[PDB]
């Protein structure tokens, strides 16, 4: 109606990638990248990431390896003119779970989970968004009643999403031993999103950060230089007959 | 600044190759130092700190 | 068409001079001159943006809260 | 007998400045 | 030696659309679209026409829609999110006899049927060479063997063509009732393949005769123009002191 | 006659008009007599002199 | 001569017009 | 700018005929045409119809002596 409709504002959260020469927590990213494949995959497509793009970020070349060959991947045509299987490369894409969007439409009660590959860059205070989103699941307020088949969500624009409630608490087991509390996953699957979203951030901040240093040197040196010029001008005595 | 001025600025092609010299030189310099204030300001964030690195079944 | 002028003009070289401490001498007579002549100015541009705004905050707090039960 | 000076010096110049643009180090 | 390797050359023939002012013979078109039909595309695909194209052309509406009607066009995803056939539209494109080109060559040998869409604009000589190679299967010169699989035929470069001669008497019934020899489907084949390649000849060819002929008007006018405004120039008496 | 004619050459305006016009129908008479003598020399190979036209089956 | 000659024009602007965009059915 | 003593005499392109010059004389420039071009038209075809008719017979005697 009238502030359903926009829905609830998201607070801002300290991420740890957030200031001038601030870089993803690296564990975070392979800690929320194993909640996603256990998670968020089934329904979410992230068809802009590839398992190289893992390497190097939060798994190793083997390890990123040995994932992409735990999945089947279409192939072909062979030379009898078949399409075949085969297992997956680092070169090939994260897998889709449904076959087209009205295939997914038909499995979700006719909406679509969108690709995850840009959602923190394609949502206002998208990070902020997310987490305040997959934690944000509560009851309704008073008068407020939820067609079956939606949940309340307050974060969510109108406040009815299709999403159900997905990070219950022990949803995943980590690798290196954290507490997967609901808030903990939150955290480490939005620390993953991020990157997909901006896998450059690391290359782009510290690119920032060395020349506008740099070029502020050179503005000093800029202004020298016009002033250096130009004082046989500002300082000349010019001499005239007239007064008024 | 006289002593200086004497072997680099008296000829412009020694004075162009100072300023390459100090186009490649100050360059690296910043690199690396923009490089050491990244590292110290994210301790234990990066990918060559993740515990589990390597173990992965 | 040129100009015929007559004057006496005296100049000194750049390398006789001090280049950059000209920027901060006098500092607080290039305020006092700044806001002198351009508080009038200041006002006109600044009083519509956010005497505008303002009031769009205050329609809209207003307004939300009469459709409020 | 500058002309012979010059050249050199711009010869230096010129190496330098390829050595600067493209930087052939892991290629020596 | 290198005599096969070029192909022995496709002779003239005077086809019916030759010349500044023909235009395609439209009921053999029809006929050639037929032969098409009911040999050619067993196996070879013209996927850049489709059954709206021949409207006006060789069939009317209603005769092409309903010819479209009996195909099957694989469509969708419907609202379940899976593919199915319906009956074919004016808009939909010739079909296609195998699914992919390692499809095609397993059904030939291993030999691809090239698309024929624009075929007689692919080959040198197109029109008088598709018209010899599929009425040139014969007897192969002494001291030459042909391996399994292909047959002799002069004008394809190098002798052997891994398609079976299929332009036999009596290979199609045509709706006129002309009668269909080989040379006669052979003759209407190609004029049906010659207006796929090139449809927009008439409009052309029209376009030709009109606009050469008014700019020759346009060139009298502009050398009369010029020979005008010179003609104070060079007729003018130039009078001097010198003599040599 | 005179009263047309004598204006195209005083005024330029009716002229270029009488340019426009003369643009316009010369262009038509033009396509209607290349498109008569493409009549003529191709009588028998138009779409609409097949003689099963219509009849698919 | 600046009636007439506005007029001429205008005749001429309105004969290109019917000329370059020839809406000959439009005339209902 | 060059000091130039001259008298040209000049007529109206409306007072002389336009066209009938292109046919008049026709002989005469026809002759000319060709007694001071037969040297540059030689220089040209000669070489390029020698070394044409060259290929054709060196093709024509490659084929013939690699038949049977
Ligand atoms: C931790 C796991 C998951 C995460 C992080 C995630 C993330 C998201 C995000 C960011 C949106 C966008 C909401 C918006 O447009 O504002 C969304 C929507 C949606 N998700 Fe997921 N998702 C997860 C798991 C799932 C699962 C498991 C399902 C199905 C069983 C699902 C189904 C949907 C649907 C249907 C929507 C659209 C709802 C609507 O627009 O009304 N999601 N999800
Ligand atoms: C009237 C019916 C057909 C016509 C007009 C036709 C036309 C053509 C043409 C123009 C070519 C290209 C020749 C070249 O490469 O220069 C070709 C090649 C070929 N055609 Fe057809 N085709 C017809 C029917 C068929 C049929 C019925 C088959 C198989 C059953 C077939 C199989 C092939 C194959 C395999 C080739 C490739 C030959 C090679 O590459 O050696 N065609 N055909």
């Amino acid at each position: 109606a009238d502030e359903a409709e926009h829905g609830l504002e998201c607070p801002n959260y300290p991420w740890p990638h957030e200031g001038i020469l601030s870089s993803y927590d690296h564990a975070s990213i392979r800690r929320g990248h194993q909640v996603y494949q256990q998670v968020c995959a089934s329904c979410h497509s992230m068809s802009l990431i590839s398992y190289r793009d893992l390497v190097g970020v939060a798994y190793t070349e083997e390890e990123a390896k040995a994932m992409a060959a735990e999945i089947e991947v279409v192939d072909g045509p062979n030379d009898e003119g078949e399409m075949f299987t085969r297992p997956g490369k680092l070169s090939d894409r994260l897998p889709e779970p449904y076959s087209n969007e009205s295939a997914a439409r038909f499995a979700n009660g006719g909406a679509y989970p969108p690709d995850l590959s840009l959602v923190t860059k394609a949502r206002h205070n998208g990070q902020n968004y997310v987490f305040a989103l997959l934690t944000g699941y509560r009851d309704p307020p008073a008068g407020i009643s939820i067609r079956e088949g939606l949940h309340y969500n307050p974060y969510f624009p109108g406040g009815a999403i299709a999403m159900p409630k997905m990070l219950n608490d022990e949803a995943v087991e980590y690798e290196d031993g954290t507490p997967a509390t609901e808030a903990q996953m939150g955290k480490d699957v939005v620390s993953f999103l991020s990157w997909a979203a901006e896998p450059e951030m690391e290359e782009r901040k510290l690119m920032g950060f060395k020349w506008i240093f740099l070029l502020s040197l050179a503005l000093l040196q800029a202004a020298y230089y016009r002033r250096l010029k130009w004082s046989v001008l500002k300082s000349r005595k010019l001499v005239l007959d007239v007064v008024n | 600044f006289e002593g200086f001025y004497k072997l680099i600025m008296r000829r412009n092609s020694v004075y162009v190759t100072f300023i390459i010299a100090g186009a490649f030189f100050g360059e690296r310099a910043v690199d690396y130092g923009v490089h050491k204030l990244w590292e110290r300001n994210n301790v234990g964030k990066r990918y060559e700190d993740i515990s589990v690195l390597g173990q992965r079944p | 068409q040129p100009v015929k002028l007559k004057a006496v003009v005296y100049a000194l070289s750049p390398f006789q001079q001090k280049i950059m401490t000209g920027l901060w001498k006098d500092l607080p007579e290039k305020i006092h001159h700044k806001v002198s002549e351009n508080w009038i100015s200041a006002t006109l541009l600044v009083t519509p943006v956010v005497g505008t705004y303002w009031y769009a905050q205050y329609f809209k707090e207003q307004e939300k809260l009469e459709h409020r039960f | 007998t500058i002309d012979i000076q010059a050249a050199a010096g711009w010869g230096i110049a010129a190496a330098a400045g390829a050595i600067w643009v493209v930087q052939p180090f892991g290629w020596i």
